[PDB]
């Protein structure tokens, strides 16, 4: 019972200093967002059907991008001062995975196409979308159901939970969320690289480039935040040790490095559907017809 | 350079049938979808039988119920048996070629001729 | 939820032991999002202070100073 160093840690101004931007990447992403992933799904449905099975991951992929950056001006509304903790924080989550989940499954889709030969049916491919959706819930489940609405504040109570379960939660959203994806992403598009790459395709360059990009841009947008979850699961898991500082530093890393993170789904309209010459085309006639 | 080689064309009686023939001459792994192509004289280029390597087929409104396409993967191949043809299906019919990932359909055929 | 929507500004990593009943002069509850129980205490000398909510001083502590 010596003069006791049981002094409160104060992040007052580091939650002051990041509110501002936070709110701002929000309002940015929610605006490309949505118009991107609109322009992806109005591309695909409007003039021409869906025709391959990559057409069917794209619309999911755009949906899922539309239902995660939709929810960010419900938080914006929740920072500056119904607001559905539990659900809102579901549909955030769960639009997170699947995003992630059809990301795999575009690489996956196109791995078994090209080295395998391999191919699926828009029937087939609509059940497999099913399937996903489904895995994207019931992998989302221990972030959302923890969460509750406390003095309207959406918290996690963790007194009634054990000690291993933000460690858990943290090792889980970073093999779930990047290591595996970002794993099968690569091998995929490697050997798919590698196959077109000697191939007599005439589109063979590009193709390469294209597919680079994809892991490349998952890469500088996501690892800055899994890398910081790193540091942060090292912390809990009382490997490392952690001064109040240090636990400031983190704090801010994370918030920061997180918001980074919510720029890749306005990105993947980029990556995989108006990066193809036919949905260039396309747009372009839409965009004439409707001017 | 990978060229789409067409045969199967000539010529034939009101009534009659015919099998056009396309395949990739290179070698490509990167087409999940061939289809055809005509243009009568006169008019514009149109779309009469898509099908992708999945197996999902589309056909023109004009023609579905009388020519049935057919395709074989691994060697890339594209049939489409014509029966009950008409006069009015008088056209050169060209052979064409989608690819993943870029989404291009720069490959076409020659063009053979069809005249009924 | 996600690190962005927090508004928890306190964290504890340990808990006083000593405590004189007068040298309390305000004392305030920690944030909900924390999904922490924990008691701040301000003493007269502007000091803070983490305390266990849990604790039979701390109830008659948080007596005193609503009164007062
Ligand atoms: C794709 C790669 C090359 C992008 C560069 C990654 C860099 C910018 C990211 C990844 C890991 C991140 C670090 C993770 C851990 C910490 C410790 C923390 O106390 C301060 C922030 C800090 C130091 C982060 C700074 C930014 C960081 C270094
Ligand atoms: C090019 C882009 C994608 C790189 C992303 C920029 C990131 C990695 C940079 C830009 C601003 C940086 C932060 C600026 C301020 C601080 C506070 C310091 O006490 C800890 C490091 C920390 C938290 C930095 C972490 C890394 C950071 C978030
Ligand atoms: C480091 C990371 C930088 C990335 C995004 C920050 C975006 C800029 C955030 C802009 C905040 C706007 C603001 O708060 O402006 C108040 C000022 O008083 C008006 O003059
Ligand atoms: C607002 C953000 C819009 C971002 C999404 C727009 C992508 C469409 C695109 O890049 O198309 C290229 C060009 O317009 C084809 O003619
Ligand atoms: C934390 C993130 C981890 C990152 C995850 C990385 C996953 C593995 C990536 C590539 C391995 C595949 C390359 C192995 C083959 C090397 C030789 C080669 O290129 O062979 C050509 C051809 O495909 C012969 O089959
Ligand atoms: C954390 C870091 C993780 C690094 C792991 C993989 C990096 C990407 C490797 C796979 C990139 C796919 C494209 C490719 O491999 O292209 C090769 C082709 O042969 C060119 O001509
Ligand atoms: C900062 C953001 C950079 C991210 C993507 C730019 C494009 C990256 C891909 C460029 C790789 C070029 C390349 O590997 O060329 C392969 C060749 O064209 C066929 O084999
Ligand atoms: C920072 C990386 C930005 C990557 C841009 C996405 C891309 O690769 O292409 C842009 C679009 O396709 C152009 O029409």
């Amino acid at each position: 019972d010596y003069d006791e160093d049981a002094t409160p840690c104060v992040f007052t101004d580091v939650l002051n200093q990041s509110k501002p931007v936070t709110l701002f990447l929000y309002g940015v992403v929610f605006l490309f967002g949505s118009i991107g992933n609109f322009l992806v799904i109005f591309t695909i449905t409007w003039r021409r059907r869906i025709q391959c099975s990559g057409d069917v991951y794209f619309i999911n992929l755009a949906a899922a991008d539309l239902l995660f950056v939709c929810t960010l001006p419900l938080w914006m509304q929740y920072l500056l001062d119904s607001v559905p903790c539990t659900l809102l924080t579901a549909c955030f989550y769960v639009a997170m995975f699947a995003s992630l989940c059809f990301i795999t499954e575009i690489a996956l889709d196109r791995y078994y196409a090209i080295v395998y030969m391999r191919y699926r049916p828009v029937k087939q491919a609509c059940l497999f979308s099913i399937f996903w959706w489904i895995f994207a819930v019931i992998i989302a489940i221990p972030h959302f159901m923890v969460v509750t609405k406390k003095d309207n504040q959406c918290m996690t109570d963790y007194d009634y939970l054990e000690v291993s379960y933000p460690i858990i939660l943290n090792v889980e959203l970073m093999l779930g969320a990047f290591v595996i994806p970002l794993s099968v992403i690569s091998y995929c598009y490697y050997r798919i690289s590698r196959i077109v790459a000697v191939s007599q395709s005439r589109h063979k360059g590009r193709i390469v480039r294209v597919l680079i990009a994809v892991v490349l841009v998952f890469i500088i947008f996501w690892l800055p935040y899994h890398l910081t979850l790193f540091v942060d699961t090292l912390k809990l898991l009382k490997w490392i040790s952690s001064s109040c500082e240090f636990e400031r530093s983190l704090k801010r890393a994370l918030i920061l490095t997180e918001s980074l993170a919510f720029c890749h789904c306005c990105l993947n309209p980029l990556l995989y559907v108006f990066v193809g010459t036919k949905f260039r085309q396309e747009l372009h006639c839409l965009l004439a017809e409707f001017r | 350079q990978v060229q789409l080689v067409e045969s199967g064309g000539g010529l034939v009686r009101p009534g009659g049938s015919l099998r056009l023939s396309c395949a990739a001459s290179g070698s490509i792994f990167t087409i999940y979808a061939m289809g055809w192509y005509r243009q009568a004289p006169g008019k514009q280029r149109e779309l009469v039988a898509r099908i992708t390597f999945g197996g999902d087929t589309n056909y023109a409104d004009s023609v579905k119920g009388r020519f049935t396409i057919s395709r074989d993967n691994a060697k890339n191949a594209v049939y489409l048996q014509m029966n009950s043809l008409k006069p009015e299906d008088t056209a050169v019919y060209y052979c064409n070629a989608e690819e993943t990932i870029v989404e291009e359909a720069d490959y076409w055929g020659q063009g053979t001729q069809v005249t009924v | 939820q996600h690190h962005g929507v927090t508004k928890c500004a306190i964290t504890c990593s340990k808990m006083t032991s000593k405590i004189p009943v007068a040298l309390l002069i305000h004392y305030q509850q920690n944030q909900a999002s924390c999904g922490k129980r924990a008691i701040i205490l301000e003493t007269r000398q502007h000091r803070l202070f983490c305390a266990d909510p849990k604790e039979q001083w701390v109830k008659d502590a948080m007596q005193h100073l609503d009164r007062q």
